[PDB]
């Protein structure tokens, strides 16, 4: 999807500032936001790839606006009406419907062993590897309208293989419900001319980016 | 003027009310569990942050058996100090050389190793760095008061998959026989996401 999120190469972003000593909840609220991630991901409410498309869609100007925990919090009030989990009265009045009719799968037991096994996107096979490292690639120009990796700045560009990470589930066909179809991930390494032109470059700078295996095609 | 987009914009004057009657509805619904929400702050908050990567450098700066196994296998290799999990299953270290200089962003969003470095900073997160990262790392990092030599060539990793990257610092200068606990002071989050270097003594 070609949203705001894509902001690679973007201009007009402006200065990078940041807060000296910066604590890692800067309001409470956001302890609640960030802690209900992990709780509904545990639920199998949604999956983290169904997660980052839901950010995606929210309004443009609603993403610039929103600071990050707001990203989360419209998720939750979207996604899980989406997913039937919740009406939109429900989540409208912040009253259930009828009482306590699930079982919350994050529970105290387990919350230390789940944190810190996490659940890794690897899979013991998927489609065949066609590149090698040190192979030129070219990113396929593809602009779907769904859930994607392959950045804008990336598209049509030309780079080298450098790492094959494996295979992965594909977020494409996984944030849509059309399964995992696993492939392999590379990183691939573009230079900053190939990437930006020959003015706004510079002469020993690369960008490496993980792409996957059918995002690309032999340069 | 005032911050707008750069992370640390007010947030609006009714947002811990919304916040608060999700909640309630979550928890009413029977879907989540507050005590175990408690646990998963509580870890974030206190137990989780940059300095399990600085011992994680560190201890590769005076073991050079441990330092190449963290390179062969980035995930096992943090997990030999106990860190591991959540955004960090997949874990792939980037050694700093007189040559090469690495730094990481995640243009798509906010992508980052929780195990290592704890939840991100703001500024992170946000469409400043993340925009400007690709195109310009040398403009972004002469704002944080760090100047590559021009000769030195600059990596910037785009975390667009579900790999998660850390940032090997080299080692100060004048650092002899310093130990794994001194060491470990001079290794900033910075210098671990690649906006900064170690201190130096
Ligand atoms: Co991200």
């Amino acid at each position: 999807m070609n949203g705001i999120h894509d902001t690679g190469g973007a201009h007009g972003y402006g200065p990078v500032y940041r807060e000296p000593n910066e604590p890692v909840f800067r309001y409470d609220w956001e302890k609640t936001v960030m802690s209900l991630l992990p709780a509904l991901l545990a639920n199998g409410n949604f999956n983290l790839d169904e997660f980052r498309h839901s950010i995606q869609r929210m309004g443009p100007a609603h993403y610039l606006e929103g600071t990050y925990y707001e990203h989360w919090l419209h998720v939750f009030e979207n996604l899980l009406v989406e997913k039937g989990v919740l009406t939109a009265t429900e989540v409208a009045t912040g009253k259930a419907a009828s009482g306590k009719t699930a079982t919350p799968v994050l529970t105290p037991a387990i919350v230390d062993g789940l944190l810190s096994t996490g659940a890794s996107a690897a899979r013991e096979e998927g489609a065949r590897a066609r590149f090698a490292v040190g192979d030129k690639v070219r990113v396929l120009n593809k602009n779907p309208v769904g859930h994607t990796r392959m950045p804008r700045y990336t598209r049509g560009k030309v780079g080298t293989v450098v790492i094959d990470h494996g295979v992965f589930v594909t977020p494409d066909t996984a944030a849509h419900g059309k399964g995992e179809h696993p492939q392999h991930v590379y990183t691939v390494s573009f230079t900053s001319v190939e990437l930006w032109g020959q003015d706004a470059s510079s002469p020993k700078d690369t960008i490496r980016v993980d792409l996957w295996d059918d995002y690309l095609e032999p340069a | 003027h005032d911050h707008h987009h750069d992370g640390y914009q007010a947030p609006p004057e009714d947002i811990a009310l919304r916040v608060k009657a999700l909640e309630s509805l979550l928890i009413e619904k029977g879907l989540v569990d507050p005590a175990a929400m408690d646990l998963v702050v509580q870890t974030y908050e206190h137990k989780v942050g940059p300095r399990n990567g600085a011992k994680v450098v560190a201890k590769a700066w005076v073991d050079p058996a441990y330092k190449a196994r963290l390179l062969a296998d980035g995930t096992a290799g943090i997990a030999e100090l106990g860190f591991s999990g959540v955004q960090g299953e997949d874990m792939v270290i980037l050694e700093n050389t007189p040559a090469v200089h690495n730094v990481f962003v995640c243009t798509l969003c906010s992508c980052y190793p929780w195990p290592t470095l704890g939840l991100p900073p703001a500024w992170y997160k946000a469409a400043p760095y993340r925009s400007r990262m690709v195109s310009d790392p040398r403009g972004v990092l002469a704002e944080f008061g760090l100047v590559i030599p021009a000769n030195k060539e600059i990596r910037v990793w785009d975390t667009t998959a579900e790999l998660r990257y850390m940032v090997l610092p080299e080692r100060p200068a004048g650092t002899e026989a310093y130990s794994e606990e001194q060491l470990a002071e001079l290794v900033t989050r910075d210098s671990m996401i690649g906006t900064g270097l170690p201190t130096q003594p």
